[PDB]
């Protein structure tokens, strides 16, 4: 996240790690054995880590889960990067707590001008490089789809929403792929891609969940 | 060496942060960088080995 601030210790507590020997994207707890992330953020083995703040310090109110099944959408497009969602089953149940909690899934679209509140532990810079150690957070709109089709010429398509700012300096980064996007307790958005990160006239895109609850619902009942 | 092998590292526009070896052509050698997930360029290895094998020169 860059241009953000460090969220008060566990305010984002459907926030999760996944870490493969080292943290490499985010995601979301929607029920205590489901984990929605980016599909781009596949590895055949995923470690997913709940309950941090500092990704580098054994705190005490962390949870660490293995992957049982990952699930990507069967539309993901790895190129065009149309339906980058992905689904994680955990191999145990999660404790909930006030550190560790699910976040509701969309009850319809939002709007565009909708405030939002994006999270992770990417890179805070524009130019350069720096990995926090503590969770990074980002309030930023959901932008009108004629603003992001201005900015993204012909790459934009029904199933993303750009979030941020047309003038840039803030914006979610490498390593914060599969976060959330929660707008009035829902979860909206999935951090996915952009042309570089805070950058003026290149806003994040994301994957826009509201059009996935169904198969979401469906693919869990089903697994 | 291939063309590629000289072109700088590519992040590209996923925002993960996969770790990837590319060939620096100025210090002679393969080194670590951030890939995002997509739409990789040549110059871009899941290993050390594989890199200098292919963008070693000689
Ligand atoms: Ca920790």
């Amino acid at each position: 996240i860059v241009g953000g601030y460090t969220c008060q210790e566990n305010s984002v507590p459907y926030q999760v790690s996944l870490n493969s020997g080292y943290h490499f994207c985010g995601g979301s707890l929607i029920n205590d054995q489901w984990v929605v992330s980016a599909a781009h953020c596949y590895k055949s083995r995923i470690q997913v880590r709940l309950g941090e703040h500092n990704i580098n310090v054994l705190e005490g109110n962390e949870q660490f889960v293995n992957a049982a099944k990952i699930i990507k959408h069967p539309n993901f497009d790895r190129k065009t990067l149309n339906n980058d969602i992905m689904l994680i089953k955990l191999s145990s149940p999660v404790k909930l707590n006030a550190r560790v909690a699910t976040v509701a899934l969309p009850s319809s679209c939002a709007p565009a001008g909708t405030q939002c509140l994006i999270s992770g532990w990417g890179n805070t810079l524009s130019s350069g490089v720096n990995e926090p150690d503590l969770l990074q957070c980002l309030d930023a709109p959901l932008l009108p789809q004629a603003d992001c089709e201005a900015s993204y010429p012909g790459k934009i398509t029904d199933n993303m929403v750009c979030v941020g700012f047309l003038e840039g300096g803030k914006d979610s980064c490498q390593g914060d792929a599969g976060g959330p996007v929660v707008c009035n307790g829902e979860l909206q958005g999935i951090v996915s891609w952009g042309y570089g990160c805070a950058l003026p006239d290149n806003p994040g895109v994301y994957t826009k969940v509201c059009n996935y609850v169904d198969w979401i619902q469906d693919t869990i009942a089903a697994n | 060496r291939p063309d590629f092998c000289l072109e700088p590292p590519y992040t590209g526009p996923c925002k993960a942060r996969i770790i990837r070896y590319f060939y620096n052509a100025k210090a002679g050698l393969c080194q670590t960088f951030v890939y995002g997930g997509c739409r990789a360029k040549r110059n871009n290895f899941k290993s050390a080995e594989d890199c200098m094998r292919t963008c070693g020169g000689a």
